[PDB]
DNA sequence: GCATCCGTGAGTAGAGAAGCACAATTTAACACTTTTGTCAAG
DNA sequence: CTTGACAAAAGTGTTAAATTGTGCTATACTGGGAGCCGTCACGGATGC
């Protein structure tokens, strides 16, 4: 629906601003891990081949990026309404 | 679902441009100074 | 419309009547590719005739 | 009760016939738009100010509303000189002009009025501003781009149900 | 069939101006909802458009400040009023809506003849022109106060009738 | 409050039972109570005796008798469980072995016959339904003149509908008489040879009519034998079909002689004998006996045709719209006709099972499959045009629906074939069909109402009663008589003056074949019973009907059907005298069966101790939701210990007051313009109406939801809805259903339901969003039922039906269904439609406070302000006379019965107004008050308008104004009097079912169509408004090109455009440029499906892809 | 739940016209206040008017004077336009003497000055005299309220004096309008606009204050029962 | 009626040209946040809001009143479309 | 020329009755490594 | 930052039952069934 299409676009623009507060590689890891670029989840080995790192290396940067976005969300409160 | 060739869709008025004098003169000077 | 007191300008009817008289029938094709009895718009046949006069056909 | 039922049955069938007529009028005139100021034609029609009457076998002045319905807002094709007033060629006829023409007709100075009409317009896929004349809703010359074909179809079709059929 | 459209029973708006109609607030909230959500976000009513929409879903959750924001939305804007059958073009006319309590559209007495509308149960459709072209066309070309003479005959079509004639005649 | 009765006409007989057109016909068709051996050959009994015996030939299945059992479930339980109120049908069938000589008898179950309730309706799938009577051309033999050939006539033989072919006999221009059967024209001479007619016989019977018999002379066909002509006839009727004798005789037998396939009908047979002067043995055109065809009707038909053509006396053409030639098919005949069709289908299946064999152990139960009969019966009561959803807005609504007569329906007319002739009021409608009650619009004259005194006879012809007049004196003998019998007598009018029982006027107004004539008393043979027999029940409820134009009387009678019951409903001050009978015959009220004493009175039930001593408890229908949503309740009207007589009212039903029909309120009305709020039929009311809860009605809405079995898991009706707070679930009980007594508003949950989400991976943006918040997505989603916008109220009833419940036949895959009833008490508001009985209708446009309303000098404000401009053009003066009589009754504290055409007249209303003035003004004198200064000013203007006599005292002039129904009226806003006296009186006004609450709708975005991707339609579907061609024409005429393009693309079906328009607006941006509509893409693809190459091109004639490369290989 | 006190805004131009707005008001109180004030404004505001005129050599009102364009009626009509303000509260009646000779255009300023008497419109035209025309007038100005026709008072100072309709009311016209207004969630409130036209002897504000005071004084009459 | 509608109709040869000019000007005003307006600060259309008097959000109302002042130039083939958009962004970056 | 059958069209809203044998293909229950995902080590 | 370690989570190869598709029944049987016509005028063709 037009409403469903719009809230999809609003969620994308809010997530892209939330990921801007992250680092360069750190944001790209989440985008590649969650599939924000290609549309499919990329496994840790596939992500590791792109940045030349081991599988557990992504899990450190992927999870640390997750924690900082939780801190940003608690301070800004700009993504809570997009899940209900 | 096209614009009908009548009223505001008629070719006699559809291509009318609107501009202020400030923007118009700026375009005028730009041509002269070049 | 006069009998019922309805006031209607003649030009509205004339627009429709103009469309009722828009077509003509070919009586003599002349030096064209038309057929006798063919029905076509008056604007087309007059424009076609002007081209024929411009060539002497 | 017979007439009341008959009138109600007539109204029910008249709405369908009137609605059908308007749709046919729309589909035959939908392309007619005021597309230019002047087609350049010299052709015109002559609106009669008098009509023959059989009971007297003579020419009787037409009703004022009938003359207005054929002259109001129309561009004069030729110059007209009536009652010392020069109505120039290309003049849009106001209601005052029409009444002046009727007054001159009653004085025997004029019998017909040469006016530009859609019937003699040479504009392709529509009419010109001069041959159409006034935008009745605005009492002023029609603006280029108005779908006068749709307006004409609605104008004819709207009072269709008010006819006695 | 079109979006941004509504329908309700019509009643006479004797106090309305010729360019005005009485639009129910509940209709206008639905008719102008996407505009209202943006206005609610600009103010402090809602944090974002999605939460603003959730507020309007439940009637008991609608604050009074939403109705104030709706007034700013419809300022200068016009809606299209249509009564079937649309025999001529004045079967659709543009009016600046005045937000009214109730569920009925208030119609100006002087446009009733053009609509062939009376107040024995007629209903009218409401339409919202969205863009600047559509609003400009309705405000300039389709406004009721700008269409006073009949396109069919050139005679006044929005003219005194019924009680207006009777009072002035008396 | 006394009731004063007007009128001089004494009605010798009362109104017949107003539902007997429904009740009696269905009782005759079922014959459930008469023992089988005494059942007459009508109804479904005739259906059994016509299809049976099923002689396959040798096995013969004969029918002995049928019986109807008790219904499995009561009427109330059928409504709750969506069940059909029906009785099981058992037929006692015997199988006879013609060779062995053994008879096997057993009772087979043929299915269920729907049962008519006491009031005359059916409960089909839990819904109340009415079978509307159908009018059609009666079967028989007719003689109409040829419009193409002057002086020529055509003979038409019409059987029962779908019971044979129509037969046309016409003398061709060459001379030979032609018979047209099944669109095939063949010479009639050939047929008579088949039916055993010689040349000498035809010359003897029909040789005395000019030379027309010469055309009935073909030497070729007289030479051949009847068996040879039968094959010759078979070739013409069925060219190409091998003309074997056995095949040929079967076709002709089944065309004109088979009773199971050709049925002229009892009415058709009777009409044939009356017209042709013969006696039919059966109902077929011919009889097959002794291996040959014997004529029955063709010779008398052709003899009359020649005699009519020859101009002999006593022969006349037939008016096909004459009501003696038009009959009524009631519910009994319509059901029986479909019962016969199903029985014929069942008989055909019996023959094929007999063809199969296994006759060693064949039983009648095995041969009979009842499903074809049940399906035909179920189809008639569910999907027939004549089977209609019962209109029960008020009890009068259901009464009118059961008396409706329809020319449409199966075997009926269509509006295309409905010309002026069928829709006109024929002269024979007098006393049989109301000349007023009809739907205005496309159905005018096609749906009518039975007249009040009219009744349908066994043959289906409407008879109206007349009083026998002999020797100039009127007797009490009443003869019910058809239109064709009515044409033979001079019938006087019911208003003819009578001195005792003898006609006193020397000149009598009468009718002769429908024409008005002036005759002497000795020439009068019959008299009208009453003026009421001309009109239907609804029209008979309009007082001062003689003062209203027929077109506006039509509106008044129709809108009484639309009046909603009111919590304080009042009977009108001015009545016609039928208010009691309508309530009594609607069975909506409760009456004492015999004399007795009331034992228990409660809002739920009433217990009466009858004289015989038995205790009878009457449960009261309380807050029942009608088909239209109006609340139907019965309120007790007796107290404990009260003695009641037989027929005494026990409890008022809906829209009734002390047994009188109460469709509205009695309000004080001022007839005057008011500041433009009365403009064009708009109505001004006082706020005082709201304060005392007049025009307050109770409406109940039903909401339904089903918990289903789904491949991913069953839907659960529960209180645990994910992602919803306690505020949203506050009114739900532990089962997930809203508690009884809770107030629900739009968006509130009526019942919680969770559905398993379809397996689909989420969008990556959602995947990141869920990961940030650390919430695992649940397996179920919110699919709960919520209050639609603009609705709500108080929850009063929750019905929960579960699978396996006794009598609950849920569809497969449905575990349970929950129904919630929400009741709202609706007060009168702006936009609600009000109407009186005289066709004056309008919506409330303004509600004024009491201090703003015009008021009497004694301080009493009026309740309703009506525009006087609605009277003159509509010519309905009955409301004015009602207002004048209401003004007198308001001050005299009394009500009035004025029968139509015989009732209160102006001299007698004015003398009531004289007495009403003495309490209106004489009370003022006693209180110590003279004449107001303001009244003196109005009286001064009144004499300048010629309304009062100059020189009289102010009291006398005020009385003169009062006798005209006018009073001095003060403006509540200013205190100054209205400059002219105003007609003020008490009038009965109804609140109609059209309410702005149910009609207001709006939509920004919502559901879209599957194929066209355009918004759906209807408020119930949250649809958009239809912008049709004429509305498109209006924008084109305005030159609003961009406004038109948005509605064509951005707001209807530009999928990319409508998504981008909504996204732009919520961002504060202007909507983008629109793109191609999706319906045009559908059009192009559908044109390609027709093998048409449709291509969109550019300026350079190059193809342009409007499908974004998605359809290019 | 009682409504807040309304705001009284004034829009007064010059000394002869003014608009007064009172908002917000309870439902129906715009009509409740507007009508009484209008009735008082048009009938009760104290003022002055010409009630009698004496012109030499004139017998009846429907005659003419040789030497002036205006007949007796037209001058009487011009005199009914005269606006005069007494500067002494105890002053009740004055007579204004006018002796002009033609050719002159007689104005209101040509009246002889009288102590504590002020002519508010000295530019008002009275009569146009030609050469040789003598005009002698003695106009009687009284104090009163409302409108009194000449026949209903019949005031004559001397013989041949013509009674004239006395427009005592300084208010020339009252028009009040009630409009629907809102305050938050309340929508049935009233907005009252009072427009008063005055001859200039009193301000439209002063006329409103006098009308309000008159209504207030009458409200105190509902005391001391019996 | 719109204020000065008679004057607005008198400045154009075709009444639909006025609508095109008003609509195109309104979108120019919306695109640049009303920073490109030719109206003086005392000439700005205003909205009566519960929080005070604010600017009128309706650009069509602004466009009609701008055309009444006479400071707007309208016509066909006045300037190239691309050069008009680029130059107006330079003056009003918004 | 004319007579006849066919095809076309006829207002807008809204509100609502076969059974069995056997083969052939597919589904689903298993096991299996295989691959992540991860949580502790430096 | 790798590098082990784990228990899943996921992929995968068999094998079984469940499902689906196909062939075959030998007294003689040999041209169907439902319709079944209350509107009107209009072209346009299609042949007498
Ligand atoms: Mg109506
Ligand atoms: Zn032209």
């Amino acid at each position: 629906s037009p409403v469903d299409a719009a809230t999809q676009s609003l969620l994308s623009e809010e997530l892209e601003k939330a990921l801007s507060k992250l680092s360069e590689r750190e944001a790209m890891v989440l985008k590649l891990r969650k599939g924000l670029i290609d549309g499919r989840e990329h496994t840790l080995e596939e992500v590791g081949a792109f940045f030349g790192v081991t599988r557990e290396r992504i899990r450190q940067i992927e999870n640390k990026a997750l924690r900082k976005l939780k801190y940003h969300e608690s301070r800004t409160r700009k993504l809570r309404d997009f899940l209900d | 679902g096209r614009l009908i060739p009548a009223g505001t869709g008629s070719d006699f008025v559809r291509f009318t441009q609107v501009v202020d004098q400030k923007t118009l003169k700026a375009i005028e000077e730009a041509r002269k100074e070049a | 419309y006069r009998a019922q007191g309805v006031k209607l300008h003649d030009k509205h009817i004339e627009i429709v009547v103009r469309q009722m008289m828009k077509y003509v029938e070919v009586t003599d094709p002349g030096d064209s590719r038309l057929l006798e009895g063919q029905v076509l718009e008056k604007w087309d046949v007059e424009a076609l005739n002007e081209r024929l006069i411009a060539e002497g056909k | 009760s017979h007439g009341a039922r008959k009138g109600g049955a007539d109204t029910a069938l008249r709405t369908a016939d009137s609605g059908y007529l308007t749709r046919k009028l729309v589909d035959v005139t939908h392309e007619i738009v005021v597309r230019e100021a002047d087609c350049g034609t010299t052709n015109y029609i002559s609106v009669p100010l008098f009509q023959p009457d059989e009971v007297t076998r003579s020419l009787r002045l037409r009703k004022r509303a009938d003359i207005e319905a054929g002259l109001y807002g129309r561009v004069l094709a030729r110059e007209v000189e009536v009652l010392g007033v020069r109505l120039e060629e290309g003049r849009y006829l106001s209601m005052d002009d029409v009444h002046l023409l009727i007054k001159a007709a009653e004085a025997g100075e004029i019998q017909e009025v040469p006016v530009r009409s859609p019937l003699t317009c040479q504009t392709r896929y529509g009419v010109c501003q001069k041959c159409y004349g006034y935008d009745l809703s605005m009492a002023r010359p029609v603006s280029i781009g108005e779908a006068v074909g749709i307006v004409a179809a609605q104008s004819i079709g709207e009072p269709g149900t008010q006819l006695t059929m | 069939r079109v979006d941004y459209s509504g329908r309700s029973v019509i009643v006479v708006g004797p106090q309305l101006k010729l360019h005005q109609c009485g639009l129910p607030k509940r209709m206008a909230l639905e008719l102008f909802k996407p505009f209202l959500l943006k206005k609610m976000e600009e103010k402090g009513i809602a944090p974002n458009v999605k939460a603003a929409r959730r507020m309007l879903e439940r009637q008991r959750d609608i604050k009074d400040e939403v109705w104030d924001a709706l007034e700013e939305v419809i300022h200068g804007k016009v809606v299209l009023l249509n009564r079937a059958p649309t025999l001529h073009r004045l079967g659709i006319q543009a009016f600046q809506p005045v937000l009214v309590e109730g569920q009925s559209i208030q119609l100006h007495p002087l446009v009733c003849e053009a609509f062939n509308a009376d107040f024995d149960g007629d209903q009218m459709a409401v339409h919202v022109p969205l863009s600047s072209f559509a609003q400009a066309e309705a405000r300039i070309q389709m406004l009721s106060a700008h269409n006073l003479l009949s396109p069919a005959s050139g005679e006044p079509l929005a003219k005194p009738s019924r009680d207006i004639i009777l009072g002035l005649y008396y | 409050m006394e009731i004063k009765r007007f009128g001089r006409i004494r009605e010798v007989i009362p109104l017949p039972p107003l539902t007997e057109i429904q009740v009696e016909s269905y009782r005759r068709a079922l014959q459930a109570d008469v023992p089988p051996e005494k059942r007459e050959n009508v109804g479904i009994q005739a259906a059994f005796r016509e299809t049976f015996p099923i002689e396959e030939e040798g096995l013969v299945l004969d029918f002995l008798e049928y019986r109807l059992g008790e219904p499995p479930f009561p009427q109330d339980e059928c409504r709750e469980k969506d069940l059909t109120y029906q009785a099981p049908l058992y037929a006692r069938l015997q199988l006879i072995h013609k060779d062995t000589g053994l008879i096997k008898e057993d009772e087979v179950f043929l299915g269920h016959i729907p049962l008519m309730t006491e009031d005359g309706s059916f409960i089909i799938n839990g819904a109340d339904r009415v079978i509307v009577s159908q009018i059609h051309r009666s079967p028989g033999v007719y003689f109409t003149p040829d419009p193409a050939r002057p002086g020529r006539y055509i003979a038409s033989i019409i059987p029962l509908p779908k019971r044979g072919p129509w037969i046309d006999l016409e003398v061709e221009p060459n001379g030979v008489v032609s018979m047209k059967v099944n669109k095939r024209k063949f010479p009639l001479v050939l047929l008579l040879r088949v039916l055993g007619y010689d040349q000498e016989t035809l010359a003897r019977e029909l040789g005395a009519y000019g030379e027309l018999v010469q055309g009935l002379m073909d030497e070729s066909v007289f030479a051949m034998r009847p068996e040879e002509a039968l094959i010759r006839l078979f070739t013409l009727l069925r060219p190409g079909d091998p003309p074997k004798r056995d095949k040929a005789v079967a076709y002709v037998y089944g065309l004109i002689a088979d009773p199971r396939r050709y049925d002229l009908g009892e009415a058709g047979r009777y009409k044939a004998e009356e017209k042709l002067g013969i006696r039919l043995s059966g109902r077929t055109l011919a009889r097959f006996e002794d291996g040959e065809f014997k004529d029955e009707v063709f010779l008398p038909t052709l003899r009359y045709l020649f005699a009519l053509t020859a101009g002999v006396p006593g022969h006349e053409v037939d008016d096909i719209d004459h009501l003696g030639n038009r009959r009524i098919r009631t519910v009994g005949e319509l059901m029986t006709d479909q019962f016969r069709v199903g029985l014929a289908r069942l008989a055909r299946g019996v023959r094929e099972r007999m063809l199969m064999g296994s006759e060693d152990s064949l039983t009648p139960a095995k041969l009979v499959n009842s499903r074809p009969l049940e399906a035909a019966i179920r189809e008639f009561f569910s999907r027939s045009q004549l089977s209609q959803f019962k209109d029960e807005t008020n009890p009068l609504s259901s009464l009118r629906h059961k008396r409706r007569i329809s020319a449409l329906g199966p075997g009926g007319l269509t509006r295309e074939r409905a010309g002026f002739d069928v829709r006109d009021v024929h002269r024979t409608h007098y006393g049989r069909i109301c000349p007023v009650e009809t739907p205005e619009g496309a159905n005018i004259g096609l749906i009518t109402s039975l007249a009040a005194y009219a009744r349908v006879d066994e043959l289906g012809f409407i008879r109206t009663p007349y009083r026998r007049v002999v020797g100039g004196v009127v007797t009490d003998e009443v003869v019910y008589m058809t239109a064709t019998e009515e044409d033979r007598y001079t019938i006087a009018q019911a208003n003819t003056p009578l001195e005792g029982n003898r006609i006193a006027a020397e000149r009598v107004v009468a009718r002769r074949k429908g024409e008005p004539v002036i005759v002497s008393p000795e020439e009068v043979e019959f008299m009208d019973v009453s003026p009421k027999q001309v009109f239907s029940v609804n029209t008979n409820l309009i007082p001062f009907l003689e003062h209203d134009d027929a077109n506006r009387a039509l509106m008044g009678s129709n809108m009484q059907t639309q009046a909603v019951p009111l919590i304080r409903a009042q009977a009108p001050v001015v009545m016609t005298g039928l208010e009691e009978r309508v309530v009594r015959d609607s069975l909506a009220a409760l009456y004492a069966e015999e004399d007795g004493e009331v034992a228990k009175v409660d809002g739920n039930r009433i217990v009466v101790r009858y004289e015989d001593g038995r205790l009878v408890e009457y449960p009261l229908r309380r807050f029942y939701r009608s088909n239209q949503g109006t609340a139907l309740d019965q309120r007790p009207r007796v107290v404990v210990g009260q003695r009641v007589r037989k027929g005494d009212l026990l409890a008022d039903g809906p829209a009734s007051e002390n047994g009188f029909l109460a469709l509205g309120q009695n309000v004080l009305v001022a007839i005057m313009p008011f500041d433009g709020y009365n403009f064009e039929d708009a109505i001004v009311i006082s706020e005082e109406l709201l304060k005392r809860d007049f025009y307050t009605s109770i409406h109940i809405e039903r909401y339904e939801i089903e918990a289903r079995d789904t491949k991913l898991g069953p839907e659960r009706i529960t209180r645990d809805i994910p992602h919803l707070s306690e505020a949203a679930l506050r009114d739900l009980d532990e089962e997930g259903v809203v508690r009884i007594g809770a107030e629900v508003k739009p968006g509130d949950i009526l019942v919680g339901r969770t559905s398993f989400k379809g397996e689909s991976e989420p969008t990556p943006e959602e995947r990141l969003l869920r990961s940030i918040f650390g919430e695992k997505a649940r397996d179920v989603k919110d699919t709960s039922l919520r209050v639609p916008p603009g609705e709500g109220g108080i929850v009063v009833r929750t019905v929960r039906l579960r699978r396996g419940d006794p009598g609950v036949e849920l569809k497969p895959g449905v575990r349970e269904v929950v129904r919630v009833y929400v009741a709202q008490k609706r007060k009168l508001q702006v936009g609600d439609k009000l109407a009186n009985r005289h066709g004056n209708k309008g919506v409330v446009a303004k509600i004024l406070p009491v201090e703003d309303m015009p008021h009497l000098p004694d301080g009493t404000p009026v309740d309703v302000i009506l525009n006087p401009l609605g009277v003159p053009s509509r010519m309905n003066l009955g409301q004015i006379l009602e207002t004048h009589l209401g003004l007198a009754g308001y001050f005299l504290g009394q009500r009035y019965i004025s029968p139509i055409f015989d009732g209160a007249k102006e001299p007698e209303i004015k003398e009531l107004l004289a007495q009403a003035f003495e309490v209106y003004f004489g009370k003022r004198k006693g209180e110590g008050f003279g004449v107001d200064k303001r009244e003196v000013e109005v009286l001064r203007r009144a004499e300048k308008l010629g309304l009062v006599t100059p020189g009289k005292t102010p009291e006398e002039q005020l009385k003169e104004l009062f006798l005209q129904g006018k009073v001095v009226l003060y403006d509540g806003r200013t205190g100054e009097p209205i400059e002219g006296p105003i007609v003020v009186g008490q009038m009965f006004i109804m609140k109609l079912y059209h309410m702005v609450e149910d009609k207001m709708h709006a939509r920004s975005t919502g559901p879209y169509s599957l194929i066209t991707q355009q918004p759906l339609g209807g408020k119930a579907q949250f649809g958009g408004q239809r912008f049709g061609e004429m509305e498109v024409w209006a924008l084109e005429a305005y030159g609003a090109a961009h406004t038109l393009q948005e509605m064509l693309t951005l707001k209807s079906d530009d999928i990319e455009g409508r998504n981008a328009a909504y996204e732009a607006i919520i961002k504060g941006e202007d909507v983008p440029e629109p793109s191609v509509p999706e319906s045009f893409r559908v059009l192009v693809k559908e044109l390609q499906a027709l093998a048409l190459d449709v291509q969109t091109l550019d300026e350079k004639d190059n193809p342009v892809d409007i499908f974004e490369g998605l359809a290019s290989k | 739940s009682k409504l807040k006190a309304p705001v009284f805004t004034v829009r007064t131009q010059g000394r002869e016209y003014g608009e007064f707005v009172l908002e917000p008001l309870e439902r129906g109180f715009g009509v409740t206040l507007g009508n009484p004030l209008r009735r008082i404004l048009l009938s009760s505001i104290p003022g002055t008017a010409v009630t009698s005129v004496y012109i030499e050599d004139v017998l009846h009102e429907f005659s003419t004077i040789p030497g002036v364009k205006e007949d007796v009626v037209e001058i009487i009509l011009n005199l009914k336009e005269l606006v005069v303000r007494f500067l002494n509260p105890s002053l009740q009646t004055v007579t204004l003497l006018l002796k002009a000779e033609g050719p002159k255009e007689v104005k209101a300023r040509d009246f002889l000055p009288v102590a504590d008497v002020e002519i508010m419109n000295p530019d008002l035209h009275i009569a146009t005299l030609e050469e040789g025309g003598r005009l002698n007038m003695e106009v009687r100005v009284d104090r009163g309220v409302g409108y009194v026709p000449a026949e209903k008072h019949g005031i004559k100072d001397r013989i041949n004096a013509i009674p004239v309709d006395a427009v005592f009311s300084p208010v020339r016209r009252v028009a009040f309008q009630v409009e629907d207004t809102r305050l938050g969630q309340r929508t049935d409130l009233d907005k009252l606009t009072l427009r008063i036209w005055t001859d200039g002897s009193v301000t439209p504000l002063e006329a409103l204050n006098q009308a309000v005071e008159i209504l207030r004084e009458h409200l105190t009459y509902f005391s001391n029962p019996q | 009626a719109e204020p000065g509608i008679d004057k607005l109709f008198g400045m154009v040869d075709s009444k639909y040209r006025l609508t095109v000019v008003v609509a195109k000007r309104a979108q120019q005003l919306l695109r640049h946040g009303f920073k490109n307006t030719v109206l003086e600060p005392e000439e700005r259309p205003k909205m009566q809001t519960l929080e005070g008097l604010f600017d009128d959000p309706n650009a069509v109302t602004w466009a009609m009143k701008e055309l009444l002042t006479g400071r707007l130039v309208f016509g066909e083939n006045l300037v190239p479309e691309d050069r008009l958009q680029k130059e107006m962004e330079r003056l009003y970056p918004v």
